[PDB]
């Protein structure tokens, strides 16, 4: 997946390790990345391996209610995740279809 | 829902509400005033101009039904066009068949007959004021989009109709001359128009027992504007 | 065993519950409709068994519930959705009134304003016996009811009540009371003694509550 | 003097900021008031909270008993048991459905028993009247008088009704055009009242669980009947119940139970008596006929759109404050907006004032009101909220 | 009993015509280029499968008459009905007038009848778009594009494909004005179908090309043979061998 | 606090010198009397030893209770954490002013009497709903529109910066404002710009998360949302994509569109609550405005409606100059060709184009963009 790993290294870690590289061009750092293809086709493991290589806290949420008690007492919205997510500022957001 | 206004649905109580909506829609138009006197019948409308680009001559409401009967216009003008055309042709074929001139009541009854007929699917957004002279003298008939035609000696229709009708109740009586009636009508029109009265701001017409349908007294009405 | 009365709500039946309360010298228990709806699970079952046990305790006694169509809603088959607490409440209600250990000591009185909501299980044949409809007050009952309610007024000897009930049709007991109370209202508005006969009719146009519309061209 | 202005005041106001702080040495509360007033009774009247009065926690009465008292007491869920409490009050204040202050070993009576209710309904009373009157509500004068003789003479002198032997009407519905109407005159009613004015908004009664709304309706009726007379306001009853239309799978039953139980509560079996209630909605055609029954809906105040005179009067009402060149043409303004609602008219005067304050003017003109009305009624004419709601469909 | 589907939008547009537009948006792909010596039209036929008989002789191409030809995209059934109507009206013109219709009069007749179809009746519009290529004595070779909305115009080279605007953009960036050069126009179509279609290697069993040219007062209309199509294709991919030679420089 | 308001003279005058001398002498007698109260009446010391005696009377732990009712005379019923409520007494120093139902109270451990009120340890969702810092550049960043900017300054910014004009107007500033138009024209950013400009507290949540998994939780959610809005400051509240609540259906909700309607009626109440609202301002933004219930849009609930048109080409070149300002561009590029490169393009489109050109230059480690970068950018960004 060599072209794919090339472009994902272009998209996520360059605006982590070298923000001045983007400041040298004056372009906004990307925030949202879409991965698509047939299921069981080099996704989730790629995301996890990138997060491990980049020393970023890999987080994923399925919307289950087991994990709900780990975020808030009711946590009726989803944005609440940020007040703990920003406590691990090298972090990456992922979830399934 | 939309099935409520399908074609013909009266009310939870009372008559058809869509013709009542035509009744409230008739107030979204320029006013008109009509006075029936023994000396003659006077009609007056507001041009309601919006800019000095278009010519006021094309801004036409009052038309000639025939040589002794005229009428105003109100509400939707294109709705009025069909009724005026039919009234003209029925008067003409009535003269053709009956070698005479008719009463205003016949024309008023005819347009009342067409008014209910549903061009279909809605009543016409127009209220007319037939005026003229016949064998029994001066005549002035009021017509509504519900079709209930009725005779009136003095009337105001359109927007601001009820305040003008109140002033008519204040000032109109039986033994008023034609000049007096015209002056009173212009006075009331002056106090109900939002803009200053100009030469082409309004329009006037009259019907006399002697003369035919008058040619709108154009460029003579500045005499009866400047004096007052 | 088991009486149910039904009909349109303006028809009047409640008053018969108060009257039969007034007439018997026995223990009388009353229930609201959804009074047996609790989210402590089976608490309504406890309420049912407790109420009927207390009813059993007083051997001369009758049990009345108003407005059973809250609980008597027909059961149904569905997935991922559907209320089921009221199924337990209705089932224990039906069973304890009829089923095992039949008993003839209390009589169930059952009010509702509609019938097709009701589950067939409760209205089956003997779980309730007498189904009675309230007819619309046809022509003389209206005059009788307004006479009853205007009994507390100093009625002038010019009234024609059957004339009123003829000109005021399709009106039930509640609006029939509304006639006399708003007649008293308009009488106090003008300021006088008790009304005359015609003074009721300007009340009735208030009662029917017609939409205001300047429709005179008739 | 001008740049030297800042040399006299500072020498004293900084000193002021020193001594005011030096006096301000009773602060940093985090759960206190000024202790010279918070602990103003920091003397022994603190110790008498300890030795004279002891805990006396809450309780719940269950059942009475013959002869000697021996009543049965619930705590909340702790234990369910039978004692005689004490003897300092006569045994006639004990009725089921009440709460005594009861100890754990001595079980002292302490105080008589008040009822327990949700704090939400206690919060739900507003105890504040908005500064709106019966004068600043114009365009609905006959609607005004129709509600005047509902919430006045029963609250005022009852000797007229007693003398004529007529029970006053109870169930009154007030309704009008959508958006302009019942709400602000309801604030006026709450302004002119004297007894309690219990608010009810219909959307809040729905709960996560089933049947709780019945419980809070019962509680609010109980706390209402604690008063001699009290006013009840209902808003948007369309959501709190339409009709019983159930088919197949259960649909909207959870609110149906609430609406039907309040219907049971309003009529039959010793009703509230001297409690005046009133409801206002947005669409009347969808309400249930059983709720529409008189005895719960006796009067039918219906507000419409004002023809001309109400429009002129509201033009008077909202526009006694803005600067104008004396003369006005408010009646022709009303003629310019035939099918226009009251809040729309106030918006027109608001935007006229905004056009006046655009560059530098202080008094709006007649053409400024024209510039208001054309960009209100016939530039925002696309939505206007009127046409599908004048049919109330 | 609830079907209006004839009224304007609350903002002014029509829901039906825009639904028709995005229905054409996911349809097949066909493109055409005008030239001074003639006109070409290239399409990819969809549902390319091994079990097709392929006995219709370029079914996506419909010879409206001996002079002017058609191509369609959208619903095949509505396309059949519409093309039959085009045959009917064109040959009614030939019956009334003993000469071929030039190009545009039949286009205007179609636009009129489809406007009447989207004016009243309360029926669904025909979600078909058509390309018209022909010859006349008045303007030589003439090309028109009829959208289902009723609007039409005289684009020199255009398409109604699933990537319509893409090929329009490459045509706009890479068109030479007034140069017939029919071989270069074929190469232009080949590279456009190369870059636009998601599939690669440009299988001649996936595409069809038709040509129209004036010859001896007859305006001969031909369909390129499979061998000719693959020869032109292979010449196209061998043409891009020198493009990837600058690399470093 | 709250000494005296006077800023009228602000000059070398006896109208300042007199005031300052009188107030400093008032502080002088205040100081002299408080010196009297702990010199010939020190008791022990009477300042913190009384506090020490209270703190001794205060129990060491907190049997925290929840308040449910009030009785005036120094006692009430409080509910314990385990649920067994008590009718304990209160303290004289229990500062009986900030007592409210449902609030935490410090009680004793032995007699559990109401010792004091407990300050709330913040709140979870007030942190989530409140935007902390200013996002980005102010009104110099938009460009092109220049008309709705003045309008929204007049309706929102002008009441705060100039709270004088309406006073001589004797008029009320407009309350409810809708932003609408085709998507991508700059509504939720115009939102960002006005968030940057303002000094008042700012609230933001999108309508999409107003759906919830039970009955009544949506209306309740709106209730304490506006409660937080009122209880902090003069505040501006921003809701984006309201139309989602009417357009996109879901299955996670217990109730269907019915509970949606209940939430709608609650928020219609909330915009025109007959209770005293105050200085809370309301800003909306929604592309699909026609699907909304029009009674939400009414005057008194919504006063302004602002259309956001597709940008003009003279505005397009302004956007080109604005966004490409900080980046290094070669002379081979031209903005004018890219102006009409798409007939229907938005302000998001040009930013996406320039960012993709930036990353494409980053592919070959190049610092300056070239024309072919945009020529390959256009089909990647727009054309799919
Ligand atoms: N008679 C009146 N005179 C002056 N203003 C009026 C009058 N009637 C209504 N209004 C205006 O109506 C506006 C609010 O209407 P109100 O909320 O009371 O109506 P409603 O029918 O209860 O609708 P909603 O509560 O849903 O907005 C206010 O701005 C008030 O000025
Ligand atoms: N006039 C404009 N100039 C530059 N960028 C613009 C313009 N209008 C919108 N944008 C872009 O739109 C994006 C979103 O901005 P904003 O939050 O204001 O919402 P929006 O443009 O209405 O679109 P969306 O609804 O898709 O979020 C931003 O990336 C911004 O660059
Ligand atoms: N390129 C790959 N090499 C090895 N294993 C793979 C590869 N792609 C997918 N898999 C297998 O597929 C499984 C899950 O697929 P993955 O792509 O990780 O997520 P998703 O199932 O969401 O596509 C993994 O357990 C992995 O073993
Ligand atoms: N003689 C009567 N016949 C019928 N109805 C009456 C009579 N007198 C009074 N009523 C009305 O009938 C009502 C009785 O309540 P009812 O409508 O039976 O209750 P529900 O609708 O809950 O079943 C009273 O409110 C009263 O207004």
């Amino acid at each position: 997946l060599d072209k794919q790993i090339k472009e994902i290294k272009e998209v996520i870690e360059l605006p982590v390790k070298h923000p001045e590289l983007f400041e040298a061009l004056g372009i906004a750092q990307p925030k949202g990345v879409l991965l698509y293809g047939p299921p069981g086709t080099g996704k989730t493991l790629l995301a996890r391996a990138v997060a491990h290589h980049t020393d970023c806290t890999f987080i994923r949420v399925s919307g289950s209610e087991l994990v709900q008690k780990f975020i808030g007492e009711g946590a009726r919205m989803v944005r609440e995740l940020f007040v703990m997510a920003r406590e691990h500022a090298p972090s990456i957001i992922f979830m399934d279809e | 829902s939309e099935y409520d206004r399908g074609v013909n649905t009266f009310s939870p109580e009372g008559r058809l509400f869509q013709v009542e909506y035509a009744i409230e829609a008739i107030k979204l138009g320029s006013t008109a005033i009509g006075i029936q006197t023994s000396e003659g019948v006077c009609l007056a409308v507001e041009k309601r101009i919006t800019s000095p680009l278009m010519e006021p001559s094309s801004i036409e409401k009052i038309v000639e039904i025939d040589a002794h009967i005229g009428c105003a216009m109100s509400g939707l003008i294109a709705d009025a066009k069909t009724l005026i055309d039919k009234a003209r042709v029925e008067t003409q074929n009535h003269w053709f068949t009956y070698n005479e001139t008719m009463t205003v009541e016949s024309v008023t009854q005819a347009v009342s007959n067409l008014a209910l007929q549903f061009a279909m699917s809605r009543p016409f957004g127009v209220a007319l004021l037939f005026g003229g002279v016949d064998e029994k003298g001066p005549q002035l008939f009021h017509m509504d989009p519900s079709g209930t035609f009725v005779q009136c000696d003095a009337r105001a229709i359109g927007s601001a109709s009820e305040g003008a009708q109140s002033s008519l109740q204040e000032v109109y009586h039986k033994s008023m001359t034609l000049k007096e009636a015209i002056k009173s009508s212009l006075i009331i029109l002056k106090q109900v128009m939002e803009e200053k009265l100009n030469a082409t701001n309004i329009e006037l017409a009259t019907v006399q027992p002697g003369q035919n349908f008058h040619m709108f007294t154009k460029e003579e009405l500045e005499e009866v504007i400047k004096d007052i | 065993k088991g009486v149910l009365m039904y009909g349109p709500p303006g028809t009047g039946k409640t008053l018969l519950a108060r009257a039969c309360a007034a007439q018997t010298k026995a223990t009388f228990l009353k229930l609201a409709g959804p009074q047996l709806v609790q989210m402590f699970i089976g608490d309504g079952a406890k309420l049912v068994r407790d109420a009927f046990a207390l009813a059993k305790e007083k051997a001369p006694s009758i049990i009345f519930i108003d407005e059973l169509d809250a609980i008597g809603t027909k059961r149904f088959d569905s997935e991922k959705a559907g209320d089921r607490e009221v199924q337990r409440t209705m089932l224990e209600l039906l069973n304890q009134l009829d089923g095992f250990q039949p008993n003839t000591q209390v009589k169930v009185i059952a009010a509702t304003n509609r019938v097709d909501i009701l589950d067939p299980a409760l209205l089956r044949s003997g779980r309730l016996d007498r189904k009675i409809e309230f007819p619309m007050p046809n022509e003389e009952a209206r005059a009788r009811i307004m006479q009853i309610h205007s009994r507390k007024m100093n009625v002038s000897p010019d009234v024609n009540y059957e004339e009123l009930a003829r000109c005021t049709d399709d009106f039930n007991g509640a609006q029939c009371k509304a006639v006399c109370v708003e007649a008293g209202m308009i009488a106090l508005r003008r300021g006088a003694t008790e009304l005359t006969h015609e003074d009721y009719m300007e009340g009735i146009l208030e009662v029917q509550a017609k939409k205001k519309a300047n429709l005179q061209y008739y | 003097y001008s740049r030297q202005i800042k040399q006299v005041e500072d020498d004293i106001q900084q000193l002021l900021k020193k001594i005011n702080e030096l006096t301000g040495i009773k602060e940093s509360d985090t759960g206190l008031a000024p202790p010279a007033l918070w602990d103003l009774a920091a003397d022994k009247q603190t110790l008498q909270s300890e030795q004279p009065l002891q805990v006396a926690r809450c309780t719940k009465i269950i059942n009475a008993d013959s002869e000697d008292p021996k009543y049965i007491i619930n705590v909340k869920q702790f234990a369910k048991f039978v004692v005689d409490l004490s003897d300092q009050v006569a045994p006639t204040d004990i009725e089921e459905g009440m709460r005594v202050g009861v100890d754990r070993n001595k079980y002292q009576i302490h105080i008589p028993l008040p009822p327990k209710i949700d704090p939400t309904v206690t919060m739900m009373q507003v105890e504040e009247k908005p500064d709106v009157t019966y004068s600043d509500v114009g365009g609905c004068k006959e609607q005004i008088e129709k509600l005047r003789e509902v919430v006045e003479t029963p609250l005022l002198h009852p000797e007229r009704f007693v003398n004529l032997g007529i029970e006053p009407p109870k169930g009154v519905l007030l309704f009008g055009p959508p958006g302009t109407g019942k709400t602000l005159c309801a604030r006026a009613v709450a302004n002119r009242t004297d007894a309690c004015f219990i608010r009810v908004i219909g959307s809040e009664l729905v709960q996560k669980y089933v049947g709780e709304g019945a419980r809070m309706v019962r509680e609010l009726f109980e706390m209402a009947r604690t008063k001699k007379a009290c006013l009840i306001f209902f808003d948007e009853i369309d959501a709190i119940g339409g009709a019983r239309f159930d088919d197949g799978a259960g649909g909207d039953n959870e609110v149906q139970r609430t609406m039907l139980e309040l219907i049971n509560q309003l009529d039959g079996f010793d009703p509230r008596g001297n409690i005046k209630v009133l409801m206002a909605t947005n669409r009347p055609d969808t309400l249930d006929p059983a709720l529409m029954r008189p005895g719960r809906l006796d009067r039918k105040i219906e507000f419409s759109l004002p023809d001309l005179e109400g429009r002129t009067h509201i033009f008077k009402i909202h526009a006694r404050s803005m600067s104008v060149e004396r003369d006005i043409r408010f009646e022709l303004l009303a003629r310019l907006c035939p099918n226009s609602t009251g809040a729309e008219i106030r918006s027109v005067c608001t935007e006229a004032g905004m056009f006046a304050i655009r560059a530098r003017r202080k008094i709006a003109t007649e053409k400024d009101f024209l510039e208001a009305v054309n960009k209100v009624i016939k530039s925002y004419a696309k939505f206007s909220a009127t046409p599908r709601y004048m049919t109330y469909n | 009993y609830d079907s209006r589907t004839t009224i304007f939008s609350p903002e002014g547009r029509l829901y039906q015509v825009e639904y028709a537009m995005e229905a054409i948006g996911h349809a097949g792909t066909c493109l055409g280029i005008l030239a001074n010596d003639g006109v070409l039209l290239a399409a990819e036929r969809r549902n390319i499968h091994k079990l097709l008989d392929e006995v219709f002789f370029s079914e996506k191409i419909y010879k409206l008459n001996e002079d002017m030809a058609c191509s369609v995209a959208g619903i095949t059934s509505d396309a059949n009905v519409l093309t039959n109507e085009l045959r009917l009206i064109a040959q009614r013109y030939l019956l009334q007038y003993q000469e071929p219709i030039p190009c545009e009069q039949l286009v205007t007749a179609l636009c009129d009848i489809k406007q009447a179809y989207t004016q009243f009746g309360g029926k669904r519009p025909f979600g078909v778009s058509l390309l018209y290529i022909g010859w006349d004595k008045h303007y030589g070779f003439q090309l028109y594009q009829s959208d289902p909305s009723g609007n039409y115009g005289g684009w020199k080279a255009t398409c109604i494909g699933n990537n319509s605007a893409a090929a329009v953009s490459m045509l706009k960036q890479d068109y030479k004005e007034g140069e017939m050069t029919l071989k270069s126009a074929l190469a232009l179509a080949i590279k456009v179908l190369n870059k636009t279609m998601d599939v690669s290697k440009l299988s001649a069993e996936k595409v069809e090309i038709a040509t129209l040219t004036r010859e001896n007062g007859k305006t001969v209309i031909r369909v390129l043979k499979q061998k000719e199509v693959e020869q032109l294709i292979k010449k196209h991919e061998e043409e891009e061998a020198k493009a990837e030679r600058e690399k470093k420089e | 606090a709250s000494k005296l308001p006077l800023v009228t003279p602000h000059t070398q005058c006896r109208l300042k010198l007199l005031k300052l001398e009188r107030i400093k002498d008032y502080l002088l007698m205040e100081e002299e009397f408080i010196r009297n109260q702990e010199q010939m009446k020190p008791l022990e010391e009477k300042q913190e030893e009384e506090r020490s005696k209270v703190d001794d009377l205060r129990g060491t732990p907190m049997s925290v209770g929840t308040l449910e009712e009030i009785i005036d005379d120094n006692h009430a019923i409080v509910s314990t954490s385990v649920g067994s409520e008590h009718y304990v007494s209160i303290l004289s120093f229990v500062d009986k002013d900030l007592l409210e139902p449902g609030c935490s109270v410090l009680l004793n451990h032995k007699v559990h009497a109401v010792i004091g009120v407990l300050m709330d340890d913040t709140d979870p969702l007030v942190t989530v709903m409140k935007v902390e810092k200013a996002p980005q550049e102010t009104y110099a960043d938009i460009g092109g529109l220049d008309n709705q900017i003045q309008e929204i300054k007049e309706s929102v910014e002008l009441p705060l910066t100039h709270p004088e004009y309406y006073e001589e107007m004797g008029i009320k500033p407009p309350k409810g404002v809708i932003l609408y138009g085709p998507p991508g024209t700059g509504k939720t950013l115009l939102a960002k710009a006005v968030a940057n400009q303002t000094s008042a507290t700012f609230l933001r949540v999108v309508g999409s998360e107003l759906i919830q998994k039970y009955l009544g939780d949506g209306p309740k959610l709106v209730r304490e949302l506006f409660r937080v809005a009122e209880e902090h400051a003069p505040s501006i509240v921003f809701i984006d994509e309201i139309d989602a609540i009417g357009t996109k259906r879901y299955d996670s909700n217990s109730g269907g569109e019915r509970e949606i309607q209940r939430t709608m009626l609650e928020l219609l109440n909330q915009l025109d609550g007959f209770d005293s609202r105050g200085d809370v301002k309301v800003i909306m933004a929604t592309n699909r405005i026609e699907t909304l219930d029009p009674a939400l849009i009414r005057p008194g609930r919504i006063d302004r409606k602002i259309e956001f048109p597709l940008p003009d080409e003279k505005t397009k070149k302004r956007i080109f100059q604005i966004h490409t300002s900080r980046m290094t561009l070669a002379d081979d590029v031209t903005l004018d060709d890219l102006i009409m490169a798409k007939d229907d393009l938005s302000g998001a489109d040009i930013k996406a184009i320039c960012t993709e050109a930036g990353l494409m230059a980053l592919r070959e480690r190049r610092m300056k963009v070239t024309n072919e970068d945009f020529k390959k950018s256009k089909e990647n960004v727009l054309y799919k």
